[PDB]
């Protein structure tokens, strides 16, 4: 039905219930609402209506002052249909915010304070505070710099010195002019010379800005204008650019819509636990439960793991057990890790469950006294290991129905002990240096270094000093021969480490991996990494956020580094959100994640707006796509097509999904949907397809897809964005199309729309035989490209299908056909939906894969045309070896990308993949010979394939 | 010497032979446990779903409770002054209003009440999973580790890759 019954609780204690439309906005209820108390008891006591704030219970299950009151009743989405008045005064700034973060992140702040942890209360309170400092700084500060913090500058990675003429108009008049300009200029010449065509005395060049219209583009700095994407777009494809100049008052009146508010080792005992109880735990009555405990760092075994004796199996099991380890309490290091597992056995193996735990708290104090630790199940792979030690450390969230091993560590001291201070550290550190000259050490050491097996790591750990000294890019390898069970080691090596030179980006990546735990090490890390230019910061942001899932404390370095960029560029913080946001359904992550989600929000009010318009198409989009999803199985696709239609047509429906900046890409605008131009496409999920258009620009579309997992494919499609970046920093334009993909939630997420393209099964199926055939595709490009644009188009296509090529050999994705690889009226040969990578699918390695068809294009048609060919085939082999000279940066990003959990990217075989299809264990003249050998019989399996093809 | 092998030596047809019999079957078991963990993290969502459902009630119910604190306490100066100077007509008002207050919180209670026994029922349903997930386990595992066994007992007699591919497809 359309009307709600909605119970309405008055200050005087009065209480009124009756039927109000979902669709009717605050306003309006109020109005309702002040027209029927009237008729009942104590109306002449209350105020006027903007005297009260209703107030309402959400579906997140907090209180929310509903302050903007032109917000439908089926929008504000009340948990029950109870609306309460109040007093509108008291701080309606702060009380505003803290409830749009709740709603934004997806999980409610309260469930933050329900936890009663200081570790959450201290994060959330320094956070916070220092996110609050940073927007209000911003505030502070000129247009110029707020420019650069919203809309960040979009160059290309950079010779034509071309002549092109250019559209410029202003801000209101409707009249615009076109005039000639070089692509050498920077931007200030084009402005001070649109000023002259204003004059021909009133302003200055200075206070103004080349806005790109349609888009959220802005054009300024020192860069010419060459190398700005939205020129060179222009110009590699001959169109002419845009423009429209902005005053800097103008651009203040953005800044200024919105404000944000105001603001010890004498313990040498050895090591011990009580183990007391099981819960709540669920398995087969004729075994008998063992629980198997064993102390980490990083992924390596301290000592001994002991285990307990077999209780018979129950769901509240008892051991009452003493388990002593093989280490002191002395020895312990910083990031000592506590790691058990619940098994079941048969008396005479079943991994229940595990549980990780830190030996020492985030305030640098020894953990004692009863935990009961929230346990996590088991999931059985190839590589069944005892333990976890990898694995989380925060409990399970689910304390309602989740298994717990109840323990006990033990009262060490009478006063409390802390794990030492940096001070103590380089005082033990410094000392006992020793066994300088050494001559037939440095040619072992050096032998070793230019490739670790244990005759090896006690000779790197004597000569620590000159590694140091020599071979400072090593500092991951002795970290690991560095013994983390004994203290005076660790100790001595902390001490090299604050003297450490600074790492490359490149070798400070490897040092976030989960083999490096300490906190000493990570920020070590993070300080090599703040060198980082925002540009090639964005193309690593999504292993730095996936990184975090093996970080042991709340607050720490990497968060705190991410958020400092986030909050200094606007869209490092929408990609960030975003990140965080689509995880905050995984159990193991939703309270990290949750509380960084909160302190951003509460340094970027201005994009906190933004992400809620965002965030109410995306609601929408489910509920359309869900209702498409249950009329498919219904009826026939046609009349799914107009009975979607009118769902879209509704006020809530139509102006949600209207009128918001772009997930994918938030300097593109999306303003009104054609809802002629949408529709749904024919898959497994049916995902939809919402084409925009924009009158100031132009039309961009996407696609909502909601069922099945995207991660995979944006990794696949960051990776290929990245090859481009690296192919065009060797002045290799491969004419690539890396298309936005973004997940945006549970198994739900966006997929940029490439305009003006078609898949190669279709093409193909215009002229079809039915058992020439081919020349198709070549036909294709003749009704699009006609004349002397041909000889472009096929350019395209050779250059597109070298790089996509290599591409799809290097990171191993097979199942390349037809009707996955897509030809644009450019010319341009592009791929979708990498489902799979790295040999999976049955795991064996992808050879490379020329096709007939493609050969046949690039030929320009002719059966031999070898001066074309070799082009092609040198576009395949420069690109190639790009890849191989950044090959451990392919290395390192793919090793943190095992954090995220991917079947397809889960252990050092998959990364092996990488090693071996970029030939890293080759020379680069030994990698290229057998590059041309795959080439070669990839050119003869070529005709193989077509002759079968009937 | 002497090495424990599961494997009896019969031939490599023989050994074949098991080799796809064992992987169709480890397949087939890696099917049903991927079928449960559905099910395990579908629940796990529900119940957490329905865990904050039951706190949004209380709230509700909090803010229910809160106007019968205004109602009585308020209600208190405008009875004294209305049973003297006449109007007991809207001292009735005052009232059956609250009453009909009250009644609706008994409703919103029902309904919490409902909840509460949906989780104990979907609680219930989760441990039942995890059971059935901790049953199937064991099986999944012996028939990873005897799979592998089988495959090195045969590249070891020296069986050539594409044999084997036709017996793990
Ligand atoms: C991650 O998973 C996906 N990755 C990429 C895409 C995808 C698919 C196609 C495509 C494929 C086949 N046919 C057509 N039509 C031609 C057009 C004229 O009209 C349409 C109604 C049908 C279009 C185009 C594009 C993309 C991404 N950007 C595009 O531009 C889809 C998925 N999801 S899926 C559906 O499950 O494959
Ligand atoms: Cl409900």
């Amino acid at each position: 039905n359309q009307s709600v019954v909605v119970d309405f609780l008055l200050p005087t204690g009065v209480y009124l219930n009756f039927p109000v439309s979902r669709n009717a906005n605050l306003s309006t209820i109020k109005q309702l609402l002040w027209h029927r108390a009237q008729y009942e008891p104590l109306f002449h006591m209350l105020s006027g209506p903007e005297a009260y704030v209703f107030t309402c219970i959400n579906q997140t299950a907090e209180q929310q002052e509903l302050e903007d009151e032109q917000r439908r009743l089926c929008d504000v989405q009340p948990f029950l249909p109870v609306l309460r008045l109040v007093a509108r005064e008291g701080d309606r700034v702060k009380k505003l915010i803290n409830s749009q973060i709740s709603l934004l992140i997806g999980k409610g702040l309260h469930e933050f304070d329900s936890l009663c942890d200081p570790e959450v209360n201290d994060f959330r309170a320094k956070m916070c505070q220092f996110c609050e400092e940073a927007a209000a700084r911003r505030q502070q500060l000129g247009w110029e710099a707020w420019l650069q913090y919203s809309f960040p500058l979009q160059l290309e990675p950079s010779l034509p010195n071309r002549a092109l003429l250019v559209n410029v108009k202003f801000e209101g008049s409707e009249e615009s002019f076109t005039f000639q300009v070089s692509t050498k200029d920077v931007p200030l010449a084009l402005m001070a010379c649109a000023l002259r065509k204003k004059a021909t005395l009133v302003e200055q060049p200075e206070d103004y800005t080349l806005q790109v219209n349609g888009r959220h583009e802005y054009l300024y700095g020192s860069y010419p204008l060459c190398q700005f994407q939205y020129i060179c777009s222009c110009l590699h494809s001959g169109l002419t650019p845009h423009l429209t100049m902005v005053h800097s008052s103008s651009i203040l009146a953005m800044r200024d819509e919105q404000s944000n508010p105001a603001p010890l080792w004498s313990l040498e005992q050895p090591f011990r636990i009580e183990l007391i109880q099981g819960s709540k735990v669920n398995a087969d009555e004729r075994m008998k439960l063992v629980v198997q405990a064993g102390l980490f760092h990083g992924n390596e075994m301290l000592c001994k793991t002991v285990s307990s004796s077999e209780v018979s199996v129950c769901s509240e099991p008892v051991w009452k057990q003493r388990l002593e380890f093989d280490i002191n309490i002395c020895d312990l290091p910083r990031m000592a890790r506590l790691c058990f597992a619940l098994y079941a056995v048969i008396e005479k193996d079943c991994p229940i469950a595990w549980a990780n735990l830190m030996l020492f708290d985030y305030k640098d104090q020894l953990k004692t006294g009863e935990r009961c630790l929230y346990m996590w199940p088991s999931v059985p792979d190839e590589k069944g290991e005892l333990l976890n030690p990898t694995g989380t450390v925060r409990s399970n969230p689910n304390t309602d129905s989740a298994a717990a091993l109840l323990i006990c560590l033990p009262e060490v001291a009478p006063h409390p002990v802390y794990y030492p201070a940096l001070e103590k550290i380089l005082e033990l550190g410094r000392h006992s240096e020793c066994v300088h000259v050494t001559e037939e050490e440095q040619l072992q050491l050096r032998e070793i270094l230019e490739r670790l097996y244990e005759h090896e790591k006690d000779l790197v750990w004597k000569l620590r000093h000159e590694v140091q000294e020599h071979f400072p890019e090593a500092l991951a390898r002795l970290l690991l021969v560095t013994k983390w069970n004994k203290h005076e080691d660790v100790a001595q090596m902390l001490y090299l480490l604050c003297s450490w030179p600074e790492l490359p980006v490149l070798s400070a990546l490897e040092l976030l991996d989960f083999s490096f735990p300490d906190c000493h090490v990570g920020s070590f890390a993070i300080k090599s990494l703040r060198k980082l230019t925002d540009d090639e910061l964005f193309q690593y942001l999504l292993q730095l956020v996936q990184v975090l899932k093996y970080e042991s404390y709340l607050d720490c370095e990497l968060t705190k580094f991410l958020l400092d960029r986030a909050l200094a560029n606007r869209k490092i913080g929408h990609f960030l959100f975003w990140h965080l946001r689509s995880e905050m359904h995984v159990p193991s992550v939703a309270l990290r994640f949750g509380l960084i989600l909160e302190a951003y929000c509460r340094g970027s009010t201005h994009h906190m707006k933004v992400l809620m318009k965002q965030g109410e198409a995306l609601s929408k989009l489910k509920a359309l796509n869900d209702f498409v999803k249950l009329s498919s199985q219904k009826t026939p696709k046609p009349q799914t097509k107009e009975l979607m239609h009118l769902c879209m047509r509704q006020e809530a429906y139509l102006e949600a999904l209207s009128h918001l900046q772009s997930p994918l890409d938030p300097s593109t605008l999306l303003a009104e949907v054609c809802v002629e131009q949408c529709t749904f496409m024919d898959s497994k999920m049916k995902p939809l397809w919402i084409m925009y258009s924009n009158e100031e620009a132009g039309s961009v579309g996407i696609i909502f897809k909601n069922g099945d997992d995207l991660r995979q494919d944006m990794l696949t499609l960051q990776m290929i964005q990245l090859m481009d970046v690296l192919w065009k920093q060797e002045g290799l334009d491969l004419r690539m199309t890396p298309y936005g993909c973004l997940p945006t939630g549970d198994r739900t997420g966006l997929i940029e729309v490439v305009l003006r393209s078609d898949t190669i099964a279709n093409i193909q199926l215009n002229k079809s035989n039915m058992a020439f055939n081919k020349d198709a595709l070549l036909n294709w490009l003749k009704s699009k490209n006609p004349g002397e644009a041909l000889d472009r188009a096929i350019e395209e296509f050779t250059l597109s299908c070298a790089g996509y090529c290599v591409a799809t050999y290097v990171l191993g994705i097979g199942d390349r056909h037809s009707d996955n690889i897509m030809i644009r009226e450019s010319g341009q040969l592009f791929h979708i939906d990498f489902g799979h990578f790295l040999g999976n699918f049955n795991r064996e390695r992808v050879p490379f894969i020329l096709t007939y068809d493609f050969v046949h294009v690039i030929q320009q048609g002719k059966t031999n045309n070898s001066e074309k060919f070799e082009r092609f085939r040198g576009y395949c082999e420069r690109a190639y070896t790009i890849l191989r000279r950044h090959g451990l940066l392919f290395l390192h990003l793919f090793a943190l990308m095992r954090a995220a959990g991917l079947p397809e990217l889960s252990c050092s075989k998959d990364i092996q993949y990488l090693k071996d299809s970029l030939a890293l264990g080759k020379t680069e003249e030994e990698a290229l010979k057998h590059f041309r050998v795959k080439f070669n019989e990839a050119l003869r399996e070529s005709w193989k394939t077509k002759v079968n093809w009937l | 010497y002497q090495q424990d092998q599961v494997v009896k030596e019969d031939n490599i047809e023989a050994v074949g032979k098991k080799l796809h019999e064992y992987n169709t079957q480890f397949q087939e078991k890696s099917r049903e446990y991927d079928r449960l963990y559905e099910d395990y993290t579908r629940t796990s969502q529900e119940i957490q779903m329905k865990r904050t459902a039951i706190e949004a009630f209380n709230e509700t119910i909090k803010i229910f409770e809160e106007q019968c604190q205004t109602q009585e306490r308020y209600s208190k100066e405008y009875i004294e002054k209305f049973k003297r100077e006449g109007n007991e007509t809207e001292i009735q008002r005052i009232m059956h209003n609250y009453e009909k207050l009250k009644s609706r919180i008994s409703e919103i209670v029902d309904s919490r009440r409902r909840l509460e026994e949906d989780l104990k029922k979907q609680a219930a349903e989760y441990r039942e999973i995890d059971k059935r997930m901790n049953s199937i386990k064991p099986d999944l595992i012996q028939l990873r580790k005897t799979r592998d066994q089988y495959l090195m007992w045969l590249t070891q007699k020296g069986v050539r890759q594409k044999k084997l591919n036709e017996w793990l497809g």
